[PDB]
């Protein structure tokens, strides 16, 4: 209708998640020994092949230190190692399942436990090469992260970390979606005890669903499936008598084996470019994923967002990294409104001839009297020349609405 | 079971064989192998190197040095306090210490070298940066 | 010979539904609807707020409504002419199709 | 200048477009029938080339999933079907070319 | 038939990246207001239409 609203009278904290893969498997291949096991004659027909063995090697090399780039460009934002104070009350939000647990040998929060224990799960001339960061390494990485931006807010990643009291902290981040300050101090026990159950339902909302981590189990699987394809591949005539390089060499005559030798290196020769072929296309694919891992770390946890949709359904508050096996998990924390009720508005108010819009706000009407408020949370005001400039006469304005304001 | 001789594994890779004169099954391994990298700084500094044997135990490296049972022949100087274990191999020309720097040639899993001082080539566990503590 | 083609799994009325959703959304309740429930809000209204969105206060849409209204309706008219009349404007989709 | 300003007086309302590529066409192929048209003795010649049509379809049926989780992606956004209401006033601004 | 099947994988990505920025436009552009230079179109951005 054309003089109706809604506005909200109530609202909620909720909390989401959201899995990335950052880093897949780096391997590396042996020529000589995958094709040609240890016959001379085969190596030495290889020979007259040319540089189809460099090539490979690079490739495979070069992603190799990609991926170690990638995980050094998600997590190592930081400059310092930032610790936690020794009492952690920070005015009655509770982060224990967030924060890293002495009891537990490998310092790891609870949430980190779950994950990592639900992930979970030489061959000829094939390897498997371990990442340069430990496990512990990355979550020492992650509770810097946690530790910085709980003491000093979002002023950490952009020069000297400068404290403040956590209550302080959320009263800005209110202020910075359009609600205004009073409302937290107002509503900081509510608001803590929501913030807390909503931490609290994540647990059992991971750990019940089976398929929530489908991301990194796919990664996984992935790596292993070629590398099975690989090694059984090695097993295939190819149009020779057999597929054995000893049962060729051992009942036939030198100058006839060369034909069946042929034939087995370029087939194993074809198998190896696909592989490596596949192997470069899923890097790519990881590598737009790490940047945009990379891009959510700096934008929605060293700061707040103004994007739609960026960190989470919601007005973005506020975000939360946790460690994964081969990726990382946001925890996005918003504001959402609650309770609507209807309401009678109009654009602008009439007094002595002269027009009146609010500065910040909107007129509304309760049926009889009429008030100004905030367009987020209900909190009607009474009408006055603080609130309001005049800006016109009375008459070029539709729907102008004439009543009294005071001063 | 009594009649049967091999043993195959998933991909189809013999790995256990019964001994025709006395039924016994004895179960098989592929010798030892990997790849080799050589830790150098500049040739404009010295010429001094250390190697890497990915993924293989000291003691192999070492019998089969000592019976002269590995491919490359280096035999770099191993006598000492220069060979080291890690999770990505057997590291040998570099003594190990117990402080910690800024990483400068990444090695394996949270292990770097560096040319320090006479002058010699050591390993160290990196170090993530400079422990702070804000006055909440 | 041996070469088949998939229908997608959503038809074009269905894909139309969703844009008229989209639609309808936004001219009822503003940017609302995309983040909890939709509050309803007069257009005017609406577009005022989207003008101090860039710097330039509320008055400035109310005493110039009829004209601004006039132009966006002249806009949206021409646009009718300049997709039909030129022909290469939608090269991105035949190319997608050609290849 | 080091003491002098502009300051517009009148301004604008303009729409553009763009278009953007969401989805390509989704295809399956069956080697023997490509390869080996009905030929028994092709077919069993085939047999000794190891698992090189697997991984084919594996690669098609991926392609083929991801088709729609990008149409899925790209406009499925709402979760409730907004409808519009039966008269079309709305302050004067005119929406029938896009309803 | 593998030539065929490689160059489907890379118009695949390539659509991908498409698709994700047509996602990334209607979310930002139609569910909001957008203060980023250029993205949804050239001037003061308003409003979008799908
Ligand atoms: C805003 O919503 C909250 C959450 O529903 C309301 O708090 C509840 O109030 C009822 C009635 O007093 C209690 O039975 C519930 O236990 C409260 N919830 C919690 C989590 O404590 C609050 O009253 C609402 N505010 C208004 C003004 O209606
Ligand atoms: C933060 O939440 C945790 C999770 O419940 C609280 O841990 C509980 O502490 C009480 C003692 O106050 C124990 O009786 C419970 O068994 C604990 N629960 C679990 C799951 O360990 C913790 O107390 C809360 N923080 C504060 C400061 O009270
Ligand atoms: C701002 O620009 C508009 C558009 O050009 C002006 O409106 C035009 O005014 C002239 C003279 O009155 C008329 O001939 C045109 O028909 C008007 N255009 C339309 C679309 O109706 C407007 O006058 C300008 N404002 C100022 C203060 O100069
Ligand atoms: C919105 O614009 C359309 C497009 O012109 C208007 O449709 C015209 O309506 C008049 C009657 O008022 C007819 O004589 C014309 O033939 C229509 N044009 C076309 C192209 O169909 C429509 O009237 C406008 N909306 C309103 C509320 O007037
Ligand atoms: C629009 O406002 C007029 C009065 O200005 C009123 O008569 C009409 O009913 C309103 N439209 C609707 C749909 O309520
Ligand atoms: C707002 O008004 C509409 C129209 O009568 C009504 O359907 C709706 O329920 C009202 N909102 C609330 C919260 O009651
Ligand atoms: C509207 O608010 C005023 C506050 O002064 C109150 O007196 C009046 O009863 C309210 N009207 C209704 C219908 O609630
Ligand atoms: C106040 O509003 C009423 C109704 O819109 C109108 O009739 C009256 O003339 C207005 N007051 C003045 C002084 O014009
Ligand atoms: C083979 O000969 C050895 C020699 O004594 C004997 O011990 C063994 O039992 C014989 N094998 C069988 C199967 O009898
Ligand atoms: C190397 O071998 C010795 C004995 O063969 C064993 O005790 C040791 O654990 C091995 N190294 C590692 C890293 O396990
Ligand atoms: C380095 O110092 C630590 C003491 O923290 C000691 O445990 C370790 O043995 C030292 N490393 C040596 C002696 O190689
Ligand atoms: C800059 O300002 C000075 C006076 O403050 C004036 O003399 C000079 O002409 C100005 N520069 C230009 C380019 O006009």
């Amino acid at each position: 209708s054309n003089n109706s609203i809604a506005i909200p009278t109530n609202f909620t904290i909720s909390v989401t998640t959201e899995i990335l893969p950052v880093s897949m498997t780096k391997t590396s291949v042996d020529c000589t020994m995958y094709i040609c096991g240890d016959s001379t004659e085969c190596s030495n027909l290889l020979l007259q092949y040319g540089s189809f063995c460099t090539q490979l090697k690079r490739a495979l090399t070069g992603i190799a230190v990609e991926q170690d780039k990638n995980t050094q460009e998600v997590f190592a934002q930081v400059k310092q190692i930032y610790k936690t104070p020794p009492i952690k009350y920070f005015g009655g939000f509770n982060f224990s399942q967030i924060l890293p647990d002495p009891s537990k040998p490998s310092k790891r929060s609870p949430i980190e436990d779950l994950l990592f224990n639900k992930v979970t799960l030489k061959f000829n001339g094939l390897t498997v090469l371990p990442p340069l960061l430990t496990d512990e390494m990355i979550a020492q990485y992650t509770s810097a992260l946690l530790a910085g931006t709980i003491t000093s807010g979002w002023t950490f990643g952009a020069g000297p970390a400068l404290q403040i009291p956590f209550p302080m902290q959320m009263a800005y981040r209110f202020n910075g979606i359009g609600v205004t300050q009073n409302v937290l101090y107002e509503n900081q026990k509510l608001i803590a005890n929501q913030f807390n159950s909503a931490i609290g339902k994540i647990q059992d909302s991971l750990f019940s669903t089976p398929s929530a981590l489908g991301k990194l189990q796919d990664v996984v699987n992935h790596n292993a499936q070629a590398l099975n394809t690989l090694v059984k591949q090695l097993s295939s005539k190819f149009g020779a008598i057999s597929s054995v390089l000893n049962d060729i060499l051992s009942r036939l005559d030198p100058p006839e084996a060369e034909v069946q030798i042929d034939r087995l290196i370029t087939g194993r020769l074809q198998s190896l470019q696909t592989y490596v072929t596949q192997q470069l296309i899923r890097a790519a694919e990881i590598r737009a994923s790490a940047n945009l891992a990379a891009t959510k770390m700096s934008e929605c946890v060293l700061g707040q967002s103004k994007r739609v949709d960026f960190c989470g359904k919601g007005y973005h508050l506020m975000s939360f990294p946790q460690s994964a096996p081969h990726g990382v998990v946001f925890l996005h924390v918003t504001y959402v409104p609650a309770q609507e009720k209807n309401f009678t508005t109009a654009p602008a108010i009439c007094h002595d001839g002269k027009a009146h819009f609010p500065r910040e706000g909107v007129f509304v009407s309760n049926g009889t009297h009429w008030f100004v408020t905030q367009r987020n949370f209900y909190e009607p005001q009474i009408i006055t020349t603080d609130n309001t400039f005049v800006s016109g006469n009375c008459d070029v304005v539709i729907g102008i609405v004439n009543n009294t304001v005071y001063d | 079971l009594p009649f049967q001789q091999f043993g195959r594994d998933i991909v189809d890779t013999t790995d256990a064989v019964r001994d025709p004169q006395t039924l016994e099954i004895l179960d098989i391994t592929p010798c030892s192998f990997g790849g080799v990298s050589v830790i150098t700084p500049g040739t404009n500094t010295s010429n001094q190197v250390a190697v890497l044997y990915q993924g293989v135990n000291c003691t192999e490296v070492s019998v089969a040095i000592h019976a002269d049972q590995l491919t490359p022949t280096w035999r770099v100087y191993s006598t000492g306090s220069n060979v080291f274990q890690t999770r990505a191999g057997c590291l040998i020309g570099a003594e190990y210490v117990n402080n910690s720097y800024e990483c400068d040639i990444p090695i394996g899993a949270g292990i770097c070298a560096s040319y320090q001082t006479s002058q010699s080539i050591i390993a160290y566990t990196m170090s993530l940066g400079a422990e702070n503590s804000v006055a909440y």
